[PDB]
């Protein structure tokens, strides 16, 4: 028995078969795995989109992401697009809490950024509304800190879109990350971010 | 009659610190 022992092991050729089968799955619970946890992100993302021109970002984790723009390594996040309505601008935000450039280590840089989102093409174009950027506290009425500004329309932050995203374009300067961490503006480790959209006087139906 | 505020530079490929001055 070796010439036909190979008859009883091709029962063992079988071994590979079930085998070659399985592979089949682990692929694809791991592809949608890596989708059912993809459809995770998206899903808590479209509870969070604010659609009338405001935003509110809740920032948590805090001490967490901080020790990632201060040891190099996560430096900036972003908050969800938000839109002036449901087919408009993208408008996303990205927050550098540590800072970037003229503002990096000695004050907390927070920009306002615009994406491109299908309808930019039929929407007004270049960009231009006001932009009311804000540090939201935690407790009482606490100032509002932040400012707005009217866009130069021939800033390259507020051109119609072409690629994923724009160029940031709000201030490196913010709050004195002494002022910050100086307040309540980090309760229960959390911070807030308004952001607002002056709408007001646009075209109406 | 708006107003003059900063844009950006453009990322790269290579190590570096996201500058724009």
């Amino acid at each position: 028995l070796e010439s036909v022992d190979k008859s009883a092991g091709q029962v063992a050729r079988n071994t590979g078969l079930l085998e070659s089968q399985l592979s089949r799955h682990d692929q694809m619970l791991s592809v949608h795995d890596i989708r059912l946890a993809d459809m995770d992100l998206r899903f808590q993302v479209l509870e969070t989109a604010s659609y009338n021109g405001v935003l509110i970002w809740k920032i948590r984790d805090y001490k967490r992401r901080k020790q990632e723009a201060v040891m190099g390594k996560t430096l900036s996040l972003y908050s969800q697009p938000f839109y002036t309505g449901y087919f408009g601008y993208k408008m996303c935000a990205r927050v550098y809490l540590n800072g970037d450039g003229m503002g990096k280590g000695t004050h907390l840089s927070l920009f306002f950024v615009i994406m491109r989102g299908e309808y930019d093409a039929l929407l007004p174009w270049p960009f231009k509304q006001k932009v009311t950027l804000m540090l939201m506290d935690q407790g009482s009425s606490r100032r509002h800190l932040g400012d707005a500004f009217k866009p130069d329309p021939n800033s390259s932050s507020f051109k119609k879109p072409t690629g994923e995203m724009n160029i940031a374009s709000g201030c490196p300067v913010f709050v004195a990350q002494t002022v910050l961490e100086n307040g309540t503006y980090i309760k229960d480790d959390t911070i807030f971010i308004k952001v607002i959209v002056d709408t007001s006087d646009l075209p109406d139906p | 009659k708006t107003a003059a505020p900063v844009q950006e530079t453009l990322h790269g490929s290579q190590p570096v610190t996201q500058e724009d001055g």
